[PDB]
């Protein structure tokens, strides 16, 4: 039975501005099947209240969902994203990158 | 000027773990409507977007009972399909199901779709005639007779054709300050250094609705398909969705390489370059 | 509007 792994993108709703309240937004996709543990770090410490959308898919059947929640970016607080699915060995965490 | 609606079901078994959740969302092109979980504390048709709110408990009940029977029904099919694979009653699995009708600038149906898939690989499909099927696979021909025999191909073109039509298009009405409003995408053009001897370009689209864009990078006026690297259509959480292209350039030919964009919104397509 | 009929497979 075939499985996909999950495509992962880290980055903010609006173009992002040190101490200007915005959105951390983390987007998986391309995965199968639909089980999936995402979470927001903020300096490697999981973030609380994340809302994430409702499950649907695209026309070549995989999965996908976005997670996000209220933050406000500074210099030097490092924003990450840590996903788990049964496709992978451990989880992976992709580093927020302001020009990505 | 084209929109089309859809409903995207998924059915996912869980053994071990109570009964199999069934979820239904639906789309008009890219903005979703309602909902329907029956995973939710208190499983009902909810709205997701502000121009169904209006619908009067009668729409509420009826998309609530046809979910609800469907929550059901497909609990038996996930039943049916694992026999007709001799799967182990050990596994999860997922039926999916993506139906709705496609409308044309004038309004017209240009076409209906109505296919299902297990496990993530096409199951049976309805044809674009909307009167006959295509089956993956002998366990699809099984479902393939049933369906035959209990006319859903007949339904379903009267839905395709008739209701679906009808409400996609009230759907439009009664959204039309949004789903009948093109966003274009903001662009800009960002280079960053990655060596002495080159540096990476990258051509961004924001802000835009709906996701269908074209973005692409060329070298003296020809296409740089295979040297774009080109990132996945992604939501921004505002309705709008987010784009870009690279590529990576010997310094400084910079001025030798266009960003093209493409979008239902613009006045005219574009053509950016990096200014230094 | 979904359409009305669940049909089993």
């Amino acid at each position: 039975m075939i499985q996909r792994t999950p495509k992962i993108q880290v980055y903010s709703r609006h173009p992002a501005e040190n101490g200007k309240s915005n959105f951390l937004n983390c987007y998986v996709s391309g995965f199968h099947p639909s089980d999936i543990e995402v979470d927001l770090l903020k300096n490697g410490e999981r973030i609380e209240k994340v809302e994430h959308s409702d499950l649907s898919f695209s026309k070549d059947w995989s999965f996908y969902l976005l997670y996000y929640t209220e933050f406000t970016p500074t210099e030097k607080d490092e924003y990450a994203c840590r996903v788990n699915h049964v496709t992978l060995s451990q989880p992976k965490i992709v580093k927020w990158d302001r020009d990505m | 000027g084209s929109h089309s609606m859809r409903y995207f079901y998924t059915a996912m078994s869980r053994p071990g773990r109570g009964e199999p959740r069934f979820i239904a969302v639906g789309y008009v092109d890219d903005t979703q409507f309602v909902r329907f979980d029956s995973d939710a504390a208190s499983p009902r048709t909810e709205p997701r977007a502000p121009w169904i709110e209006q619908e009067g408990p009668e729409y509420w009940d009826r998309n609530t009972q046809i979910f609800k029977t469907n929550t059901q029904t497909y609990r038996e099919s996930l039943r049916n399909l694992r026999g007709y694979y001799n799967q182990s009653e050990a596994g999860s699995h997922i039926i999916q199901r993506m139906y709705g009708c496609d409308l044309g600038p004038d309004g017209r149906l240009l076409r209906g779709h109505d296919q299902s898939a297990y496990d993530g690989k096409d199951y049976i499909a309805l044809n674009e005639d909307l009167s006959s099927w295509t089956a993956a696979d002998t366990a699809a021909q099984i479902t393939q007779r049933k369906w035959e025999a209990a006319r859903v191909a007949e339904q379903l073109r009267a839905y395709l054709e008739g209701l679906c039509v009808e409400w996609l298009r009230r759907y439009l009405e009664n959204g039309k300050e949004t789903l009948q409003r093109a966003d274009p995408p903001k662009t800009h053009v960002t280079h960053h250094p990655v060596s002495d001897h080159e540096a990476t370009l990258r051509c961004w689209a924001l802000g835009f609705y709906p996701a269908e864009i074209t973005l692409t990078w060329q070298r003296d006026g020809e296409d740089q398909t295979q040297d774009t690297e080109l990132v996945e259509t992604r939501p921004a959480g505002d309705r709008t969705f987010q784009k870009w292209a690279a590529v990576v350039v010997p310094s400084g030919e910079e001025q030798r390489y266009t960003c093209h964009v493409q979008h239902e919104g613009l006045p005219k397509p574009l053509t950016l370059r990096w200014e230094p | 509007l979904p359409f009305e009929r669940a049909t089993v497979m």
